[PDB]
DNA sequence: GACAAGTGCATTGAACCCTT
DNA sequence: CAAGGGTTCAATGCACTTGT
């Protein structure tokens, strides 16, 4: 039945639960760096973009909209833990 | 996409030494007329800075190169109506956006109010306004003191060997262009650039006779202009 | 107005002989520049679009080659 | 181990520049 | 100006290393 896991965001090929969603290698790469700068974008469409392979790409603001409706926590991006106190 | 020869540099490099060398008057001429620890004040300073500006403009002058090739009837021809004109060039320099106020190489802030009481209050809403379009203008000291010696050059009624002129004036005019082909990209913009510079000659045509109409319309106020300056101006 | 005739994303205009995106261009650019040669990881059939073009270099370069790009048109360094 | 979080760095492509 | 060569470099995403 499931022939392939699917990202959540985009529908790329999942590669695992990243921050607690089935998320593919670019959406958690994307996620992680959009936290870690507490980035603010801004879409240039009509603010309702439909998240796919190519669209992610395009559409910033829409892809972290995505990120956190699919269920990321931003909260578990390098959390104050001892490991972080270390680098 | 060329640099600049030899001459031009050692020129350019001297006339912005020349500049500094006299942006200001000496310490002991400074000290002479500001000294003191009624509306003839303001006025006083004025007429008796300008005096001064106008001896530094003209010194300068000579410390240029082709200015010695001139006949001295277009000497003090060209001189005597960029007088007036560089002077513009200079309180620009030493304008503040902050106050909106001119300052005196004493260090002290002229505002729009102090040429009221010194009835040059004709002079300055226009003279202020030329400041803050060179402000935002930003230019550099090269540009300045190219500009400068430009409008020394520049064509005036009177002239003997008016072609001479020309081609003394068509090489500053050309070190600029070249100068500013270098400072940026030698893109488009590098014409805008030299323009909006070159516009700047205009528009001190119209403060050079804001200057003299006020020079007049001074004499008439039976005020004694400075001898040196009613001369140098042919102020009637 | 064109359509990039490798992937139908928004061609940028005609690249090394094709109607071409910037993406496609810019791919084929480095391809020949560096003289790369790629291995596909299925049959050599992939599909090449606007949505999953970066998914098998070697059937995305083919594809370029199959629309019609020159690899003389790709001028050395500057 | 196997997974998920964190990292290193080669590749991508939108936005420029250059010459005809 | 436009086209079609060029280049750039922040963002991206694949492969990796670290921690449990
Ligand atoms: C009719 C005539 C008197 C009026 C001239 C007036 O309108 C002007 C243009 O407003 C005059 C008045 C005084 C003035 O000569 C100056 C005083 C300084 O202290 C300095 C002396 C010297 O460093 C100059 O390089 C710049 C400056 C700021 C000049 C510029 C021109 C000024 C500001």
């Amino acid at each position: 039945r499931q022939q392939e896991e699917l990202c959540l965001v985009c529908g790329d090929r999942a590669s695992g639960y990243h921050y607690n969603a089935l998320t593919c290698e670019g959406c958690k790469g994307f996620f992680r760096r959009s936290v870690t700068k507490n980035a603010v974008y801004i879409c240039k469409f009509g603010h309702a973009c439909e998240m796919d392979m190519y669209m992610r790409r395009k559409c910033q603001e829409c892809r972290l909209k995505k990120c956190l409706a699919v269920g990321m926590r931003p909260e578990c991006v390098v959390p104050e833990n001892q490991c972080a106190m270390k680098r | 996409v060329p640099p600049l020869t030899a001459n031009q540099k050692s020129l350019i490099a001297r006339l912005v030494w020349y500049q500094e060398g006299y942006e200001q008057p000496s310490e002991e001429d400074l000290k002479r007329v500001t000294q003191t620890w009624d509306s003839d004040m303001p006025f006083r300073q004025i007429t008796e800075m300008t005096i001064l500006t106008v001896q530094l403009i003209v010194e300068f002058a000579k410390g240029l190169p082709g200015f010695a090739k001139i006949s001295q009837s277009d000497q003090i021809t060209l001189l005597k109506a960029c007088s007036s004109e560089v002077m513009m060039l200079r309180v620009a320099r030493r304008y503040d956006a902050a106050t909106d106020s001119v300052l005196f190489a004493n260090n002290q802030a002229y505002t729009r109010d102090n040429y009221r009481k010194a009835g040059m209050a004709y002079v300055i809403e226009d003279l202020l306004h030329f400041c803050r379009c060179m402000y935002s203008m930003m230019m550099d000291n090269v540009h300045y003191a190219l500009l400068t010696a430009i409008v020394i050059f520049s064509d005036r009624p009177g002239l003997e060997q008016p072609l001479l002129v020309e081609e003394i004036q068509r090489y500053y005019l050309n070190t600029l262009r070249v100068y500013i082909l270098n400072q940026n990209s030698a893109s488009p913009r590098c014409a805008v650039i030299f323009g909006k510079i070159l516009g700047i000659l205009t528009e001190i045509r119209t403060l050079g006779m804001q200057n003299s109409n006020m020079c007049i319309s001074l004499k008439l106020k039976n005020r004694k202009l400075p001898p040196f300056l009613e001369e140098i101006w042919d102020v009637a | 107005k064109h359509l990039c005739s490798i992937c139908g994303d928004r061609a940028s205009g005609k690249h090394y002989g094709v109607y071409s995106c910037e993406g496609c261009k810019g791919f084929f650019k480095r391809t020949v520049r560096k003289d790369l040669t790629y291995a596909c990881r299925e049959e050599r059939n992939c599909i090449i679009d606007k949505r999953q073009r970066n998914r098998c270099q070697y059937c995305r370069y083919q594809k370029c080659l199959a629309c019609g790009m020159k690899r003389e048109a790709v001028q050395e360094e500057r």
